[PDB]
């Protein structure tokens, strides 16, 4: 949409993922947070349609390794189910 | 032309605290939509926290008002309790008197508030909601002591339409809210069931014999009730550390109205996500209410809200804008705030929201 | 204290507006160059030992790239002090 | 430079200023007044003529204040006149001052009754409200004026628009009109409603860029009255007389002082008598006049601008940019009519000069015979349109090529406006990357993706600044008859002395555009004077490259070094002495502070050009063959 | 003086059809500098109504609406997609299936329903000596019958 | 500040007959006026129109 709606900085609404809790499940604890920090969603297929379309990005904040299924390269290709490979940003302070 | 002159203030607290004081000066030159003139009135409400342990307070309030060549008086005081974060209990007394009459009493009730739903969808994808349907229970027990000739009267004279008649539970509802209030009950959002009577007894007391009666009703809302929507809100015992206070007055004439309120007290700001606070939302059932008497005249509108904010606190997305910053001030004036003031004068509910961080 | 601030590595553009707000006692943000500055290879970043929260990297307003974030101290992550509210748009012609 | 910034007054301080400033000005006019003396009604030998007053002396001649004569009443009579005036100013700018000290600091109240006054009502709430009644209140200026020339000054209300008498009858007929707008404003205010919220900077913005355009205004249309046969007896009476400067070329002195000086004139060190009639004092003043207000309003100009855009940048980063109605901002809010806007101004910018320039060279090279080339193959037949030549005396190619590089010049500027006013937040390439602005002056954001320089909209305003003198300079040339047409013009090259003829152009004029500079200094190196402004102008302008070079990092390395050494001298050669630790400008002030050197060094010396002569002869220098 | 100025600029036009035909073309335009009287703002909506004649044997038409909103920085949806007829002239019948979504929740629904609409009186009289008739009371009557799937907690 | 407004159609029923050979635009509906009447009350307010 129009760069004066939202952030100017991106080219969609942007989420991270911030909790990373094992409840009899594994990963049920994907906690989609926006960039402006209101509110605490979950995968929720919805969400993922309209990831897959051109809307939504997501990412990992390097501070569930293979229970959201590393696959094999550049130490990160994460994807969640089939589809849509979640990109991920580093902080390495170090 | 009928300028309508206002002046506003709030003042907040830093830190994780949410107290506030509040000012307020009113005029205007309209005749009130009151079928009695002169009219005056001053409100006192005091509470201070009588035990944190149990949760207790302590909340007085006592009215004063000349109506038409008539002096009334009505006094209240009581002891508020949270007994579970959905029901409330209360102990207290009070007294009314008109002219020459006058009577005492003492109450004993509980009140029980039910939402409709708890869907956790509505409290994930919606950051500030506003409508919340539901429904309030009040359960109440008031003694009454007989020592008037009329207090005897309307004793016998209800025991006989309680007796006799078999509407009297929903008929009660036309001599409860007299006159305007009745009409508002409809449009205001709420609903008044029909109240349903446990006993009227009689007992002897101290000086004579006491009324004693005991009832239940019930009211629901759209969710634009505070009562019900707001129940959390409403009541704030944490922050209750230090007497508060409410103190107003308005004085009424053929000619306009007065206006003068102070007012310190919690509950002011609260948490708005992401380290942001702001400003309570507005209530609406009196901004609802008070467009029922706001529509009568046309006119001009003059205003100047202030806001003082603590050290460090900066406002951000104040809509609409503000006119000036000194520093740690805020003024609105004119403009679009001017707009939303005559908006809000007569029953409109747009939000105007201020978010301040540091 | 709380509510650590964590410069995003691969979005900074080293413009090091962020480094000069923090006071002169807490050189908590640094440099990294690994390479030649003009394609974007001197990106800086925080350093958690000596930040002390101060909120000025954040509370200023002066990341022009989104990378400093000011993550919250239960689980939350922000990116700009506030955001606008994200209407949408159409064009419009008075006939 | 931040003192005095709109967000931190509120609405009375504007008036307390306002009030004062307008005392000041009462003040430093009463001041020329008394500057403009001759004799000292007393009769104590004056003052001399300097640029101040000369400016100002037709207004006073044609109100009957001053004159233009020299006898014993009439001096006598226009210094007392002038003193009185002078008087009433310095009595009305102390009233002035005095209430502004009054609305400065929130005390309207009466000093002989003890009565106070509330600034809402006494009224208005609004801006629009308060246009309403300042109509009404000017309606009053108009009237007081009309009354002050009738009661005092005479000149009866006449419609005769030959003289004077014209003005006092026009003053009442727009008391009239002013009047009449007044009422109707205040019963019906009209409506750009974001005016009001924030302001104090949005609507003070348009007010300061609408001036601008009006001061362009008022310099034109002084320059075509002011060459009127009606105005005959007030500027070109100026020609037969004789001046006496400051500055003036002296009665030289020998060493001898004997001493066989000069002229035969009683004072040593006397100042000769210049004619004012070989001098061309008419043109001069005119030009001077003119001037003054076109490079004046372009500057409010760019400032009008530069202000709307630090609201316009302020709007965007709360939120309330996408919160518009007015149509002033959804025209604009779209980011596919800003690249078509922009690009449709940044083309026709490019079709236009590139037209001139190619016509400026050819002319050039056909002079100078380059490449085997005659003056036959210029452009000396481009006259502009029939339909055309009435704006213009003697039309001919001179005025094509003026009326295209005001064009060219003009929007070559509006580039860098509309630059500020859509990209004060985010640029096509700005939101093609991931990247802000945040500020309106941070000076860039590093060396990454090849140089992020200039982009702010504080930077934008710079160029603007800098690329308005080419149009604002043209201007000067143009009214002072130099022959923009080609480059060279009366060199005694090859055919430069030929245009005369070959054109028919019934005039002559000085020089070229680089022959400008060979002649003209002929004057300025004879007074002692303009030669220092001459050294001082070119001093000034060429620091601006010590700042305006990428070298601030550079300077950061010396003041460290320095720091060091008047560090390491206090400590051998003369005890401690020494705590001084050298301050470098910041990039933001080094802009700011090299645009003044430029824009401020440039100007000083175009005044050498206005006031030094006119010089245009009517001789139609026949051919060199 | 007066009080407020708030212009509201609006902009109408009707296009018709000749013959006995009853089609129309309508446009409309509207400006208001007035704070709308919603207690969250700010507040988008489009709406699209289409239809088709299924098959006018039966008298079926198929009707869709979809609608988008953002209210106060949350997203909203609302599809629904259904085919209607007239079985009588005072009953209808209507089967159809939509969803719904807000911010990441959503789900679907298929309804089957029909409507009976009565008036409380059928006097010719009132039908004679009034040419244009205004008001009209009566009770209508909706039966419905609606499914959801069962997916989420 | 303000509302925006923005609306498209084309659909029969726009005309009826009226009896006599005169035809007429459909009779307002009064469920919106009345609804909207009760958010329109608010702000007084200056008026421009063309219907065409
Ligand atoms: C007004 C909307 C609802 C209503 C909503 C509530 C709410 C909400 C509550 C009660 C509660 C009570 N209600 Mg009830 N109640 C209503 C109508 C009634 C009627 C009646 C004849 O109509 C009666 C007899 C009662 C009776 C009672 C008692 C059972 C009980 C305690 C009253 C109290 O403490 O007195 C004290 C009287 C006052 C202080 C008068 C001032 C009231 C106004 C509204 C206070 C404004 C607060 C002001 C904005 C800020 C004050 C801050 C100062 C720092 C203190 N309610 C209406 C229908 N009722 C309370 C309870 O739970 O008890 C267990 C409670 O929390
Ligand atoms: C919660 C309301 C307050 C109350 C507030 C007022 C006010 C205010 C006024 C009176 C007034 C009067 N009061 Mg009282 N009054 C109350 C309790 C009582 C009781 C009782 C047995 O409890 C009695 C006999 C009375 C008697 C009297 C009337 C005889 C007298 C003038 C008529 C009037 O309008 O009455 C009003 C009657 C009542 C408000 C309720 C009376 C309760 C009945 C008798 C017993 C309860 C019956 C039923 C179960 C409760 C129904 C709920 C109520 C309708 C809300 N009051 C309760 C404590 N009373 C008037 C006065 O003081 O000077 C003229 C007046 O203006
Ligand atoms: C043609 C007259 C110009 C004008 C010419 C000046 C000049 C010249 C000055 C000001 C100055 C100021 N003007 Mg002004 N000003 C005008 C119209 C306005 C408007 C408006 C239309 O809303 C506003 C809000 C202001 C506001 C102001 C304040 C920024 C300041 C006065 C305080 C002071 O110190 O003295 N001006 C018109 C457009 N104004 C003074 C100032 O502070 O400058 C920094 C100053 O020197
Ligand atoms: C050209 C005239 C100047 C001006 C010059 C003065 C001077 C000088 C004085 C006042 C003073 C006063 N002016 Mg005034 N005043 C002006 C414009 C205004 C405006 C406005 C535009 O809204 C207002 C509200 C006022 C209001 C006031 C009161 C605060 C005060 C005494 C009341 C009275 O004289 O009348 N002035 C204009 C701009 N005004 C007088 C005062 O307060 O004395 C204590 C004072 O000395
Ligand atoms: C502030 C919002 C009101 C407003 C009401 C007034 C009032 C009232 C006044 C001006 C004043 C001025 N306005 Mg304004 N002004 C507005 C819209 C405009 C617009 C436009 C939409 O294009 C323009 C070009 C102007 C331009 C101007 C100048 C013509 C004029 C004096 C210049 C100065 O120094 O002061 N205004 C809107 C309508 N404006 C002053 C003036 O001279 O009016 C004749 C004045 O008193
Ligand atoms: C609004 C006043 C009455 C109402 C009046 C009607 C009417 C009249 C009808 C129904 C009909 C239906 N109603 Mg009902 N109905 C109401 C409240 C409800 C509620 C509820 C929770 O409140 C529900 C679940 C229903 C359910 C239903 C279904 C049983 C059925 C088909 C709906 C439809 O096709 O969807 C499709 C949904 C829409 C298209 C949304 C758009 C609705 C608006 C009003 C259309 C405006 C038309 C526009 C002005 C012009 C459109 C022209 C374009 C060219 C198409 N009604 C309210 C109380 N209801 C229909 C039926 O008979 O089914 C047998 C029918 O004709
Ligand atoms: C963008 C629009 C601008 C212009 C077009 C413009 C033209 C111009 N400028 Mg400029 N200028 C700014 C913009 C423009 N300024 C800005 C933004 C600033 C910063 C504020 C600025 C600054 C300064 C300073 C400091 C000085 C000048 C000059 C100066 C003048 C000399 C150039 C000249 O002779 O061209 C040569 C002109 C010819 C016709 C060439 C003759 C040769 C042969 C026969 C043949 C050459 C072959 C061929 C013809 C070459 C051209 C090819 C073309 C046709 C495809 C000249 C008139 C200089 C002087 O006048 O010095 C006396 C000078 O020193 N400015
Ligand atoms: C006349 C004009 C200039 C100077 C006078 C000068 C002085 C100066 N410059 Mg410079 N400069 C340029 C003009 C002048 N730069 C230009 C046009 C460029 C762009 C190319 C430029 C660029 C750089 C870079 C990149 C660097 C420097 C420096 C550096 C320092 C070196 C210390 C030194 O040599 O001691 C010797 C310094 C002196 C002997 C200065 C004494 C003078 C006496 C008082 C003459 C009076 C000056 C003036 C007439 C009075 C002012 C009145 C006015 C305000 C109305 C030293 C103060 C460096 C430092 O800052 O630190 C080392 C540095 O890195 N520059
Ligand atoms: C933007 C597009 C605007 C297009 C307008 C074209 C501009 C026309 C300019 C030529 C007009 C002209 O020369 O007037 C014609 C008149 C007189 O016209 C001729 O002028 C000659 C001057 O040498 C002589 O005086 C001749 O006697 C006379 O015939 O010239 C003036 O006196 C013009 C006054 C100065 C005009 C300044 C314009 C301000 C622009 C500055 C902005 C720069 C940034
Ligand atoms: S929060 Fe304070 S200590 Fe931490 S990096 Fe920012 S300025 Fe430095
Ligand atoms: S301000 Fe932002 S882009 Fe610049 S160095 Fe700091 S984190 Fe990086
Ligand atoms: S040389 Fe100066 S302007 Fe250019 S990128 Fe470096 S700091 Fe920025
Ligand atoms: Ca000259």
């Amino acid at each position: 949409s129009g760069p004066w709606s939202g952030n100017a900085v991106h080219k969609a609404e942007k989420y991270f993922i911030t909790s990373a809790k094992r409840d009899r499940d594994g990963k049920l604890q994907i906690e989609l947070v926006p960039a402006s920090g209101r509110r605490k969603l979950s995968p929720t297929p919805e969400m993922i349609r309209r990831l897959i379309d051109g809307e939504i990005e997501i990412y990992i904040l390097t501070t569930a390794i293979d229970m959201n299924k590393e696959i094999i390269d550049m130490e990160n290709r994460y994807v969640i189910d089939f589809d849509k490979r979640g990109v991920k940003w580093t902080m390495r302070e170090i | 032309v009928t300028t309508a002159h206002s002046d506003y203030e709030i003042v907040l607290e830093g830190g994780s605290s949410s107290w506030g004081k509040v000012k307020a000066r009113a005029k205007v030159n309209a005749p009130p939509a009151s079928p009695l003139l002169p009219a005056d009135c001053d409100v006192k409400l005091n509470v201070k926290p009588l035990d944190p342990a149990k949760g207790f307070v302590r909340i007085s309030a006592v009215f004063e008002s000349i109506v038409d060549s008539t002096k009334n008086k009505l006094t209240i005081e009581a002891d508020i309790a949270n007994e579970t974060k959905e029901r409330r209990i209360s102990v207290g007394e009070g007294m009314v008197s008109v002219g020459d009459f006058s009577h005492t009493f003492s109450f004993e009730g509980s009140v029980v508030n039910l939402f409709y739903y708890r869907s956790d969808a509505v409290r994930r994808n919606v950051p500030n909601p506003i409508y919340m349907q539901g429904r309030q229970f009040h359960d109440i027990l008031m003694k009454v002591p007989l020592d008037n000739n009329d207090l005897i009267d309307t004793w016998e004279g209800t025991v006989k339409a309680i007796g006799s008649t078999g509407a009297f539970n929903d008929w009660i509802r036309d001599f409860w809210f007299i006159g305007p209030a009745f009409t508002a009950l409809n449009e205001g959002g709420q609903r008044i069931s029909r109240i349903e009577v446990n006993g009227l007894n009689t007992e002897s007391g101290p000086k004579g014999p006491v009324g004693v009666s005991r009832w239940r009703f019930s009211h629901g809302g759209s969710g634009m009730v505070d009562s019900i929507s707001r129940w959390a809100e409403l009541f704030p015992s944490d922050k209750l550390n230090r007497p508060a206070q409410v103190e107003a007055g308005f004085r009424s004439d053929s000619q306009g109205i007065e206006v003068k309120v102070d007012g310190e007290f919690p509950g002011v700001s609260v948490d708005a996500g992401g380290g942001l606070r702001r400003i309570l939302n507005h209530p609406l059932i009196p901004l609802v209410h008070h467009g029922m008497v706001g529509k009568f005249n046309n006119f001009n509108v003059d205003a100047q809200l202030k806001v003082v904010l603590p050290k460090g606190y900066k406002i951000r997305y104040a809509a609409p804008q503000y006119r000036s910053q000194n520093l740690e001030e805020y003024r609105w004036s004119g403009g679009a705030y001017a707009r939303w003031v005559e908006h809000v004068c007569k029953g409109g509910v747009g939000q105007f929201e201020i978010l301040y961080a540091q | 204290a709380k509510k650590h601030y964590f410069i995003i590595e691969n979005l900074c553009v080293g413009c090091g507006l962020c480094l000069d707000k923090c006071p002169p006692k807490v050189n908590a943000i640094g440099y990294k160059f690994y390479g030649d500055v003009q394609e974007g290879g001197f990106r800086c970043y925080i350093d958690q030992a000596a930040c002390i929260s101060c909120s000025a990297c954040f509370s200023g307003d002066e990341c022009p790239s989104g990378a400093l974030i000011e993550v919250l101290p239960d689980g939350e992550v922000l990116d700009f002090s506030y955001t606008p509210p994200e209407r949408l748009d159409f064009d419009l012609r008075f006939l | 430079y931040q003192i005095f910034d709109t967000e931190k007054l509120d609405d009375e301080q504007v008036v307390g200023g306002h009030l004062a400033l307008l005392g000041v000005l009462g003040f430093i006019m009463g001041i020329y007044y008394i500057s403009g003396i001759q004799v000292f009604p007393w009769g104590a030998p004056g003052f001399h003529d300097n640029w101040f007053y000369l400016t100002i002396k037709p207004r006073m001649v044609s109100l009957g204040i001053d004159t233009y004569s020299t006898k014993t009443a009439d001096l006598e009579a226009a210094g007392a006149r002038l003193l009185g005036w002078a008087a009433f100013h310095f009595l009305v700018g102390s009233v002035l001052i005095f209430g502004g000290w009054r609305h400065w600091t929130h005390n309207l109240t009466n000093p002989f009754t003890g009565r106070c006054g509330n600034f809402r009502d006494f009224s208005a709430k609004s801006y629009k409200e308060a246009l309403g009644p300042h109509a009404v209140y000017m309606s009053l200026l108009f009237l007081g004026w009309g009354i002050v020339m009738w009661a005092i000054l005479g000149f009866a209300p006449i419609p005769d628009f030959q003289t004077i008498n014209s003005e006092t009858f026009m003053s009442f007929v727009f008391a009239v009109i002013f009047f009449a707008l007044g009422i109707y404003w205040w019963n019906n205010p009209p409506n750009a409603a974001i005016h009001l919220n924030d302001d104090m900077k949005a609507a003070f913005s348009v007010h300061l860029t609408a001036i601008g355009y009006i001061n362009i205004a008022l310099g034109c249309i002084a320059f075509v009255a002011f060459q009127q046969p009606s105005f005959a007896p007030y500027y070109k009476e100026l020609d037969k007389l004789v001046f006496y400067l400051y500055g003036e070329p002296f009665n030289r002195v020998s060493f001898n002082f004997s001493g066989a000086k000069e002229f035969a004139d009683f004072p040593a060190y006397a100042i000769l008598p210049k004619s004012g009639e070989a001098f061309g004092m008419a043109r001069v003043v005119t030009n001077l006049i003119v001037f003054n207000h076109i490079i004046c309003g372009v500057l409010y100009v760019f400032a009008g601008v530069y202000h709307g855009g630090q609201y316009l940048l302020k709007i965007q980063l709360n939120g309330m940019y996408n919160q518009i109605k007015s149509i002033w901002i959804t025209k604009g809010r779209d980011q596919e009519v800003q690249v078509k806007i922009l690009g449709t101004v940044m083309a026709l910018c490019f079709a236009t000069m590139l037209s001139v320039y190619a016509v400026i060279v050819w002319n050039t090279i056909c002079e100078l015979n380059i490449f085997g080339t005659n003056i036959t193959m210029s452009f000396y037949w481009l006259k502009p349109l029939p339909i055309f030549q009435w704006m213009f005396a003697d039309p001919s190619i001179n005025d094509w090529v003026m009326a295209h590089v005001i064009t060219a010049g003009s929007l070559f500027s509006l580039i860098a406006l509309v630059r500020i006013a859509f990209f004060a937040h985010t640029s096509p390439l700005w939101d093609d990357l991931g990247l802000k602005k945040n500020s309106y002056s941070f000076p860039c954001l590093g060396p990454v993706y090849g140089g992020t320089c200039g982009v702010s909209i504080q930077d934008q305003l710079w160029f603007a600044m800098l690329w308005g003198i080419k149009g604002l300079s043209a201007v000067c040339w143009y009214i002072d008859g130099a022959w923009i047409a080609s480059m060279m013009y009366g060199v005694p090259a090859a055919d430069a002395k030929a245009w005369d003829s070959i054109a028919h152009l019934h005039h002559h004029y000085t020089s070229g555009i680089f022959y400008y500079f060979w002649t003209e200094t002929v004057t300025i190196f004879s007074s002692s004077h303009l030669s220092t402004i001459l050294m001082i102008g070119h001093l000034v302008w060429f620091i601006s490259f010590a700042v305006w070079f990428e070298d601030r990092g550079s300077r950061l390395e010396g003041a460290d070094i320095q720091t060091r050494t008047i560090r390491w001298l206090g400590k051998k050669f003369l005890n401690r002495d020494v705590n001084f630790r050298f301050p470098v400008l910041t990039i933001s002030d080094s802009k700011l502070a090299g645009t003044f050197l430029y824009f401020g060094g440039t100007f000083m010396l175009v005044f050498l050009f206005l006031a030094n002569g006119f010089y245009q002869t009517n001789s139609p220098l026949p051919p060199p063959v | 003086g007066s009080n407020d100025v708030t212009t509201a600029h609006s902009d109408y036009e009707i296009v018709l059809e000749g013959g006995s035909s009853s089609w129309g073309k309508v446009k409309a335009r509207a400006k208001v500098n007035a704070p709308p009287a919603s207690p969250l703002l700010p507040a988008d909506c489009d709406v699209k109504l289409n239809v088709k004649p299924l098959d006018p044997a039966k008298g079926f038409v198929r009707i869709s609406a979809v609608f988008e909103s953002i209210v106060d920085s949350t997203k909203n949806k609302l599809t629904i997609e259904a085919d209607i007829a007239n079985e009588t002239k005072e009953r209808r019948i209507s089967v159809g299936e939509g969803m719904v979504s807000v911010g990441d929740f959503s789900h679907t629904f298929s309804f089957e329903g029909s409507v009976v609409n009565l008036f409380y009186y059928r006097s010719d009289a009132v039908r004679r000596n009034v040419p244009n008739p205004i008001y009209m009371q009566g009770r209508q009557f909706h039966d419905i019958l609606m499914k959801v799937p069962l997916d989420n907690n």
